[PDB]
């Protein structure tokens, strides 16, 4: 099997990665000692993408936890999966950037990028073959977004023939109190447009909306958001973790879902979302394409699905799933582009996530993601027309033309998204 | 692991610094001779007062204070009425005063003494390994406290460009003023120290005098004690356990969005003669007559709020007080993620001077809030500056020390730009 090297940057990336790894090791039947204890032979199949085989039946993850503060590493080690992770792969700085993108992109990210490049090269030179790199980080923070984009640039320079999959968390004002986050988000969006081929746009605004309306929980606690993003990430990666008709092993997913090198912003979603219950096919399908259910602040009625990869997990009849999805596609033919035929790919995995009898995960390159890049850009416009906190970033060697370049690139992306939405077959 | 070096310039700066260090020794339980009863068992630093107090080899807790003035009377007053507390090497005196002239303290009299003060600053900074910056104590009206402050800010911006420097200025008041050219000195030291100061807590003596008149003429001693209490509760969070605003970067980032707009406003509720609920003392922090700057915040828009509570205040009712404050339509925030009242609560009660001017209280509240209402004060100062420059009054006392005539027009242009930027912030 091929090998993926997992990279987590920032405390948001570290926390969501720890919850995601716990969900995966519960699903794959791996204990805290790294030994297999599951009851299905499919769990041990395709395990080399994520878990490195150590001595004496020890399946440790190939995870590179990167941060600039040791408190996040201590919180990772204090959890249940702390001894499960590789202790040699821990990289932590002394001083955090603290919502400073320039400090994590030009000084401290630059001063730790040589060490993380040495760790990446040490992991990569032992690979029989490299499949790609999976990155999970937040676009609003200081070392998260900045060091993620610097790692993306260094990986693209070192390995130009490898895919770059990013679980970029777009910041939102409803859960984050820091005001300078549109600067970091727009700068990282401009870097991810030019130096990345895949992006899973998981938005905290839609997560707060889901926890407020669906789960009826007023408080947007970070544990519930961690659990929801971990469940959606497990449902997304069930194509890579298990063999099937739709393997979608990184490059295949990019060939199917990405028509253009700039318009590669996805929209993951999870239909049976329940906090810490009859489940059937048509209710899951009608919850699959709902605006409220999706984990990005978008309106799918205003956009067109360029590509859809709906994946079902559990014990279900495949004929009924195919009939229901064909009925959904024919009943809503105005919601899909007519110049890309057969854009809905369905795969069924027999192993559900633990705690759920059935699961339904959707990935989509909808045109409605340009509403998110209009919202973040218009919050960036209200923060750049009056130059709030501009002395911090421009004092680190960043030119003020960099913000104008990022704004122009995001406006060009919005213009191209609208232009390709207006075209019809 | 972190150090701060307090700098006091001028007679006002020296007296305010002496009162503040007396209150810091009172609040932390440090004996006046320098020893400590309880915390000297360890004998080392990093005990939450190492940001201000340094320990010598004999165990004496000498403060990291520099007292600079061009008149040695107040320095000898501190050295006599304290003497073993402050080392005589760090207390710099001067021979001739600048005598209510900015140019005298900035070009001729301060220039003959700036190198020794810089050498003493470097000598005190050599003992500091993780220092954050400096607290500049000065006054806008004087000659030393404007000219030497401006030259010191220029030298510290050239030599210490990786550090952030605060400011503790005294805004001039017509009730107690010893000079007529305080508008000239204040405008010139505002224009010179605009790019070299990052947080300026300018407090006028008119508000302190009115508070002492209506709650407690009162002399400079009562004003000094009240101002020392105000500054001690402003910087209470820096010398105590960490909730928020424990660093100079925290002060610069929680309140100062712009490179030029760095003038916060403080307001204090519990001034009683030597009970009161949390909701009313939170409401009294929004009263325009209890602010430390004589201005009306209701005509302007807020930018930030850092409510700091002292004493045994339960954090449950603070949010209810916040809700009752926010239900009123008086506060009109800005419209780019304005956030709200970032309350941090310190459980140590504040200590008052025994038999002084303020009674001991259990609930104390301070409102470090940025607004655009300081533009009224700067408009008053520029109106007084424009009245005394239409006929070129008092001009020759500055040109005789090497200052050019165009410096006044440059400071007028800078103050016009500051007023225009305050208006542009105030206009959506
Ligand atoms: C327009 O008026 C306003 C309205 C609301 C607010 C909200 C107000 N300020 C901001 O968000 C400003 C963020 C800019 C960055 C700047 C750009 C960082 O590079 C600076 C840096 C920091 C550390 C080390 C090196 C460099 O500061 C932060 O991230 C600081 C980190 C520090 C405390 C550790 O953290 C916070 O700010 C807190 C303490 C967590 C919360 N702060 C707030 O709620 C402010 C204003 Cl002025
Ligand atoms: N609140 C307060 N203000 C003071 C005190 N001493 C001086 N001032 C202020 O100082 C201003 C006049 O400046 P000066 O009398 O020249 O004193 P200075 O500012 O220290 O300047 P120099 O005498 O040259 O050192 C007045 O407007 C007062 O407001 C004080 O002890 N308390
Ligand atoms: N969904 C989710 N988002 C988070 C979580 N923690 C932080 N974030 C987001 O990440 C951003 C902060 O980035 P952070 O990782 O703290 O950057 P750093 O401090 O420089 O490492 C904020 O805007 C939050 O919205 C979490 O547990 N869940």
């Amino acid at each position: 099997m091929r090998e993926i090297v997992h990279l987590q940057i920032g405390q948001c990336g570290n926390q969501i990665g720890a919850k995601f790894w716990e969900v995966i090791s519960d699903e794959h039947g791996i204990d805290i000692a790294g030994n297999y204890c599951g009851n299905a032979s499919l769990q041990l199949e395709r395990i080399n993408v994520y878990f490195n085989e150590a001595y004496s039946h020890k399946y440790v993850p190939r995870s590179i936890l990167v941060d600039l503060e040791p408190g996040t590493m201590d919180s990772v080690r204090s959890s249940k999966i702390g001894p499960l992770f590789r202790p040699d792969n821990f990289i932590h700085g002394n001083s955090g950037a603290g919502n400073n993108w320039a400090k994590g992109h030009y000084t401290e990210g630059a001063e730790l990028i040589e060490n993380v490049m040495d760790v990446v090269r040490n992991e990569c030179e032992s690979c029989d073959c490299l499949q790609g790199f999976q990155l999970i980080h937040s676009l609003g923070g200081g070392t998260g977004s900045g060091m993620g984009t610097l790692l993306i640039n260094k990986i693209r320079e070192e390995y130009p023939d490898r895919i770059m999959n990013t679980f970029s968390v777009v910041p939102s004002p409803k859960v984050s109190d820091t005001v300078v986050e549109p600067y970091n988000a727009i700068l990282s969006i401009h870097q991810l447009i030019e130096n990345t081929d895949e992006t899973f746009c998981i938005d905290n605004e839609a997560l707060y909306d889901i926890c407020f309306r669906t789960l009826k929980l007023t408080n947007p606690t970070y544990g519930d958001l961690n659990h929801l993003v971990s469940l959606t990430m497990s449902g997304v990666t069930t194509s890579l973790r298990f063999p099937g008709q739709l393997n979608a092993d990184l490059r295949k997913l990019a060939v199917n879902m990405v028509p253009f090198p700039r318009l590669h912003f996805f929209m993951p979603g999870f239909a049976p979302l329940t906090a810490r219950r009859a489940l059937s096919v048509p209710e899951l399908t009608q919850q699959m394409f709902d605006a409220r259910n999706m984990m990005a602040a978008c309106d799918p009625r205003r956009g067109r699905y360029l590509t859809v990869a709906c994946i079902f997990r559990g014990r279900m009849s495949t004929r009924e799933v195919d009939e229901q999805l064909l009925s959904v596609q024919t009943k809503n033919s105005s919601y899909f582009v007519e110049w890309i035929p057969n854009n809905v790919k369905v795969a069924v995995c027999d192993i559900p996530p633990r705690g759920l009898k059935m699961a339904a995960t959707f990935i989509g390159n909808n045109t409605a993601i340009q509403e998110l890049f209009i919202r973040v850009s218009e919050q960036f416009s209200a923060m750049f027309r009056r130059k709030a906190f501009l002395h911090w970033y421009t004092g680190e060697g960043m030119d003020e033309m960099e913000f104008s370049e990022a704004e122009g690139n995001t406006n060009d992306l919005v213009s191209e998204y609208q232009q390709y939405q207006d075209a019809t077959a | 692991m972190r150090e701060c070096i307090s700098i006091h310039v001028g007679q006002a700066g020296v007296q305010i610094g002496n009162a503040c260090w007396e209150l810091y020794c009172l609040e932390h339980g440090i004996q006046p001779d320098g020893q400590m009863p309880s915390d000297k068992t360890i004998g080392g630093g990093d005990d939450s007062f190492n940001t201000f107090f340094s320990e010598t080899g004999a165990g004496k807790h000498v403060p990291r204070a520099v007292f600079v003035d061009l008149e040695p009377t107040v320095i000898d007053e501190v050295r006599t009425g304290y003497r073993q507390l402050f080392h005589p090497e760090q207390l710099i005196t001067g021979k001739e005063d600048a005598a209510n002239n900015y140019a005298r303290g900035h070009y001729t009299i301060g220039k003959e003494i700036i190198d020794l003060v810089l050498d003493r600053i470097r000598k005190l900074a050599d003992q500091c390994t993780g220092l954050q910056g400096f607290l500049v104590f000065h006054s806008f009206g004087g000659g030393t406290g404007s000219g030497f402050t401006s030259l010191l800010m220029e030298r510290l911006s050239v030599d210490y460009g990786k550090k952030s420097k605060l400011e503790f200025s005294i805004y001039p008041a017509p009730q107690v003023s010893t000079a007529v050219v305080e508008p000239y000195n204040s405008i010139l030291t505002t224009h010179t120290t605009l790019e070299h100061s990052d947080c300026a807590f300018m407090v006028d003596n008119e508000a302190i005098y009115d508070i002492c008149r209506r709650n407690l003429r009162p002399t400079y001693t009562n004003l000094n004690r009240l101002i020392g209490q105000i500054v001690s509760s402003i910087t209470a969070s820096l010398r105590f356990d960490g909730a928020l605003n424990v660093d100079l970067t925290e002060f610069q980032t929680n309140l100062v969005p712009y490179p030029r707009i760095h003038f916060p406003l403080a307001t204090y509720a519990p001034v009683i003669s030597a009970q009161l609920s949390v909701a009313e003392i939170t409401n009294a922090c929004f009263e325009p007559a209890n602010q430390m700057v004589k201005c009306d915040p209701r005509h302007g828009k807020y930018m930030a709020c850092c409510l700091l509570y002292r004493g045994d205040v339960v954090p449950k009712d603070v949010n209810a007080a916040i809700a009752t404050i926010k239900t009123k339509r008086t506060i009109q925030f800005v419209d780019w993620c304005p956030t709200g009242f970032k309350v941090g609560i310190n459980y140590q009660p504040p200590t008052v001077v025994p038999g002084g001017d303020l009674a001991k209280v259990q609930r104390a509240v301070c409102m470090l809030s940025n607004t655009t209402a300081i533009a009224e004060a700067w408009a008053r100062l520029d109106h007084k500056f424009d009245l005394m420059y239409a006929k070129r009054a008092f001009v020759h006392w500055y040109v005789g020390e090497g200052m050019e005539e165009g410096e006044f027009s440059e400071a007028r242009e800078d103050m016009a730009a500051l007023e225009k930027d305050y208006e542009e912030v105030g206009v959506d």
